[PDB]
RNA sequence: UAGCUAGUAGGUGGGGUAACGGCUCACCUAGGCGACGAUCCCUAGCUGGUCUGAGAGGAUGACCAGCCACACUGGAACUGAG
RNA sequence: CCGCAGAAGAAGCACCGGCUAACUCCGUGCCAGCAGCCGCGGUAAUACGGAGGGUGCAAGCGUUAAUCGGAAUUACUGGGCGUAAAGCGCACGCAGGCGGUUUGUUAAGUCAGAUGUGAAAUCCCCGGGCUCAACCUGGGAACUGCAUCUGAUACUGGCAAGC
């Protein structure tokens, strides 16, 4: 599996003494062949926060139907304030995505895609919206299955 | 907004003004120093920052920052001002160009010489 | 308009042999290739995604010996040309006469090849061309001029190119000192160390 | 009147002429009625240095268009 | 008041699918039946029927596949407040041609695919995916 | 390497908002002085009547920095 | 040959009518089909047209300052 | 900026123009324009294009080419195919 | 184009805290100064000034101005309005926008085909010519438009009769 650290944020809770600082870690993991998952870990140190995130990411991996290193069709993902748009691209386009979306799409094994992130670009909510995008994507074969047709009749 | 409301009254684009009005869309303007003085900056910072009140050719009286260590400007010095806000000085939207007209280059500068009007040693 | 500074500093910064020396001697014997140049070069800091993209771009530029403006133009052309921009970019660079002269084995380095070209020692189809960026096309015959066939560096450069992996898309004759640019190189023919998609992404910013 | 003449294009020291039908009062490189060919005075050995639409020239001569001296020479060399 | 019977029909399908209803029923019309026929033959609904005479009522049998509703999305495109027409060359592909656009042509209501092959444009009634 | 200041004694004639002061100097010129950073950080209070050292600049003789209070 | 059809909105001039030609145009930006009206002063030799009538008109030479259209026929009487 | 207009809107006849025409004149009728923005005020030569933009847009109209206007300022005609 | 002589006559500018590729020492001590924003400087400053080293560009390099972008931040494509800015205090109602269902008819909108036009240049594609390139150039494509003619009639509009 490929693994990528997206963001590390220092968070704080006030106590009577003062402020207890701690670190969060957004990571994504994927096989580079359709499977991808994100994890969010919290710890008092950064390296522990990452390792927690990686372990959560490994167990929360979705499946995505990719069409030879790109998407099947245009997809819109939403989570919280994050609205993402992605669409298929021709070979050699590369990943035209911004920040958090790129990490997801990289490890998922999407080589060619055109993406944009609207609204909030908070990494946590962007990653969710992206993966929300990719999970709701449909292959020709599954569209054909639900509609009770062949792949030829649909396409 | 409904389609029919936009037909009746289209989307009005916001008329964004210049941050540097006294230049009047010119890259520099010449002016005469009416006063040359120091000013204390805003809350977090502390200094006596060198500035001049400049009467421009187009008749705008503005304040301009005199960058670099040390300057030769006096009242009735003729200077060239460019655009450039100084964040910690209220109202200072212009820099004086060093090494142009009466404004000297900075003495003994060796790095970023072109920003302070200093010839190559 | 050319880089005239130290060569191995560039190789060291990329952390790979960019082939900027003849290769009679190993690069590790002439410099500390593992170590980046300068005082703080023994440190290996974590490089950003932008930094990875940049250092990939600068690697390709430094191999072929192309400044940014001319390289950006090669990118624009590759984007325009149909097919894979990344593969097109590498094809254009390989097209260059200075490169072709080097790959045939007339110059020991691309800089020595660039000098041969610039000093009116190379002919393309019997006609003198002294432009390093001249795009060679299929079935073109690159050759050494009769004056330049005696040059001792050209004799030596052929012996070095015999050591290297021979281009399949060229066909040189050592006795004649001419070669035919048979075809444009495929992406497979070039080395797999180049991640050209990083350059495509860099310019897509 | 209507004339058939060369408008000069190309680059400095490398003229390329468009053979145009124009009202004679218009500027050389200005308003024209129809383009009817071109003349490349510095054309390479195996490049078509001259092309004229002789039928369209004939049509315009029929309607009483004059031909400039240089175009008349070009019509001769083509024929 | 009721000013878009087609939007209403689409909303009934959309709401019915969200509420796992076996069928949805509504006041019938020739155009509704025409759209229903496209939905059926493309396989977004199972079947339909019209019942009544003075006040006919259209029933649609909704499909489900592995529990999930077959109609993922269903959007009114052309609407009373803004009509949308397209020439044959600018007929919309829905979901890269995995969905359908229902197009009113001069040779009757049909899919965008069938409108392209017929070589007709027309009014874009709805997207279905 | 920096240019040099002119130190001069003076009496605070009035306090102004935000650690600004009128200070009549030895020579009799009234400058609008401000507190030093070191005096601000170390909480040295200045009052009307206090005798102060003032660093002046030749660029402006209407302004100063109070660096010491005696 | 070339004619417009429109509705009479005035008949108060001697031998002249105002005719409104309604057009239905897609709005350039927003895509909504709007109603647009062209008013034309039209020559009516016999003073036959009244307000409300639908008339066919054709373009002709100038007949007055504002008139360059002439009545072909009344399509519908009001 | 919400009302604007008396040759003003139309007709008839005479005159006028290379030519249609309130172009002009006399007389008659009382019209004509305007929230689909008249009138008024401010700014501006227009276009092919140019820059930017994934596109839709936004900004722009230097050079080159088409069109227009002007020629110290305000009037005016004369000559002429113009 | 040929010959001659000799590396000979030919490298700078910005930057190196984060955004943003590139780090140390010395000086200074919220001073002097930096700065696009966040910020830096109050004694060990990778942020000031100098130096060494490095990074980026290179006969240029920076700075300023100006436009678009990023800005879905006027949102047609493509946004909002309980509490973040935003529902008129409420109604009635003219203009306007929108209009249940069936048949016929019309053919305005709409759709199809065709014809004419949409100057050349420019842009784009395949070629050609200057040693290459810029540049010049052949042909094509494009000019998303407008008008007309002939058709189509589902939908929208008109008209007629109904429910
Ligand atoms: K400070
Ligand atoms: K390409
Ligand atoms: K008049
Ligand atoms: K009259
Ligand atoms: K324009
Ligand atoms: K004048
Ligand atoms: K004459
Ligand atoms: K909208
Ligand atoms: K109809
Ligand atoms: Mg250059
Ligand atoms: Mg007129
Ligand atoms: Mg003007
Ligand atoms: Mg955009
Ligand atoms: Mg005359
Ligand atoms: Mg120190
Ligand atoms: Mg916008
Ligand atoms: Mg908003
Ligand atoms: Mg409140
Ligand atoms: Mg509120
Ligand atoms: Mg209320
Ligand atoms: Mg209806
Ligand atoms: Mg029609
Ligand atoms: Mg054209
Ligand atoms: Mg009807």
């Amino acid at each position: 599996l490929q693994e990528k650290l997206i963001a590390v944020n220092r968070v704080s809770k006030t106590v009577k003494g003062g402020r207890i600082f701690s670190f969060t870690a957004l990571t994504v993991v994927g096989d580079g062949n359709g499977r991808v998952g994100f994890g969010y870990g919290k710890a008092r140190e950064v390296p522990a926060a990452i390792q927690k995130a990686m372990e959560k990411a490994r167990r929360n991996m979705i499946n995505v139907a990719l069409n030879n290193g790109t998407l099947q069709h245009p997809v819109k993902g939403v989570h919280t304030g994050s609205r993402v748009f992605m669409q298929p691209a021709s070979e050699g386009t590369g990943i035209i995505a911004g920040g958090a979306m790129r990490a997801v799409l990289e490890v998922a094994g999407v080589h060619n895609v055109l993406a944009k992130a609207y609204g909030s670009t908070n990494p946590i909510n962007v990653v969710r919206a992206t993966i929300d995008g990719l999970e709701n994507m449909n292959s020709p074969e599954m569209v054909a299955a639900k509609r009770g047709k062949s792949v030829e009749e649909i396409l | 907004a409904t389609v029919n409301q936009l037909v009746r009254k289209p989307r009005a684009r916001k008329v964004a003004k210049s941050n540097v009005p006294a230049l009047e869309a010119c890259p520099q303007k010449r002016g005469v120093c009416t006063r040359v003085y120091t000013t204390t900056p805003k809350k977090p910072n502390s200094a006596l920052r060198k500035v001049c009140r400049v009467r421009l050719t187009n008749g705008f009286e503005v304040t301009s920052y005199i960058g670099g260590e040390g300057h030769n400007l006096q009242e009735h010095s003729v200077i060239l001002i460019r655009g450039g806000r100084v964040k910690d000085l209220p109202g200072v939207r212009y820099h004086t160009v060093r090494g142009a007209l009466d404004c000297s280059g900075v003495k003994d500068r060796k790095q970023a010489r072109s920003k302070y009007g200093v010839k190559r040693p | 308009a050319r880089y005239l500074g130290p060569k191995l500093k560039l190789s060291r910064r990329e952390g790979t042999d960019l082939f900027l020396k003849s290769g009679v001697r190993a690069i590790d014997t002439k410099c500390k290739i593992e170590q980046a140049p300068g005082q703080h070069g023994a440190r290996k800091p974590r490089l950003s995604d932008y930094g990875v993209q940049l250092r990939e771009k600068q690697k390709v530029r430094r191999i072929y010996g192309v400044l940014e403006r001319q390289f950006r133009n090669y990118y624009k052309e590759a984007a325009r040309l149909k097919g894979n921009t990344g593969e097109n970019l590498l094809a254009l660079l390989e097209g260059r006469l200075d490169n072709v002269v080097y790959r045939m084995g007339f110059g020991a380095t691309r800089a020595e090849a660039r000098q041969l070209v610039s000093h009116k020692a190379i002919m393309v189809n019997g006609r003198v061309v002294n432009i390093a960026s001249y795009q060679v096309s299929p079935n073109d015959v690159v050759s050494i001029r009769e004056k330049a066939k005696k040059q001792s560096r050209v004799k030596a450069a052929l012996e070095l190119a015999e050591q290297r992996e021979k281009p399949t898309w060229l066909e040189v004759d050592a006795g004649k000192m001419e070669g035919t640019f048979k075809r444009k190189p495929e992406r497979s023919d070039l080395s797999a160390d180049i991640n050209e998609h990083l350059i495509v992404e860099l310019y897509s910013k | 009147m209507v004339t058939i003449r060369l408008a000069r294009h190309g680059a400095k020291k490398r003229p390329f002429y468009q053979v145009v039908v124009a009202d004679s009062r218009n500027a050389r490189n200005g308003r024209f009625i129809e383009r009817v060919g071109f003349f490349n005075p510095i054309a390479s050995e195996k490049e078509e240095g001259t092309r004229l639409d002789l039928d369209r020239i004939a049509h315009w001569v029929g309607q009483g268009a004059t031909i400039s001296d240089r175009v008349a020479a070009l019509i001769k060399e083509v024929n | 008041s009721m000013q878009d019977p087609i939007a209403d029909m689409l909303t009934r399908i959309r709401n019915g699918q969200a509420a796992n209803k076996a069928a949805v029923t509504m006041p019938s019309s020739k155009l509704k039946v025409a759209i229903a026929n496209v939905l059926k033959e493309e396989g977004f609904i199972e079947d339909f029927k019209v019942e009544g005479d003075t006040k006919p009522e259209l029933e649609l049998t909704l499909k489900y596949f592995q529990g999930k509703a077959v109609v993922e999305s269903i959007q009114r495109v052309s609407r009373p407040g803004l009509r949308i027409y397209k020439r044959k060359d600018e007929l919309p592909k829905v979901m890269a041609g995995l969905g359908i656009a229902v197009v009113s042509t001069s040779k009757g209501v049909m899919t965008d695919r069938a409108a392209r092959q017929a070589g007709l444009g027309g009014e874009i009634i709805c997207y279905v995916a | 390497a920096k240019e040099d200041n002119i130190e001069m004694q003076g009496t605070v004639l009035e306090t102004l908002p935000n650690t600004m002061f009128r200070v009549e100097l030895e020579n009799g010129h009234v400058v609008t002085a401000h507190i030093s950073g070191k005096m601000r950080k170390n909480y040295i209070r200045i009052l009307t009547g206090d005798k102060v050292t003032v660093e002046l600049t030749p660029y402006d003789l209407s302004k100063g920095r109070i660096v010491f209070r005696s | 040959i070339r004619t417009l059809q429109g509705r009479v909105v005035s008949d108060k001039m001697e031998k002249s009518i105002v005719v409104a030609i309604e057009r239905f145009v897609k709005h350039p930006i927003y895509g909504k089909f709007i109603k647009r009206t062209t008013k034309l002063h039209v020559h009516d030799e016999n003073n036959e047209c009244g307000i409300g009538d639908v008339v066919e008109i054709r373009e002709c030479r100038p007949l007055s300052k504002t008139k360059s259209w002439t009545l072909v026929r009344v399509v519908e009487k009001a």
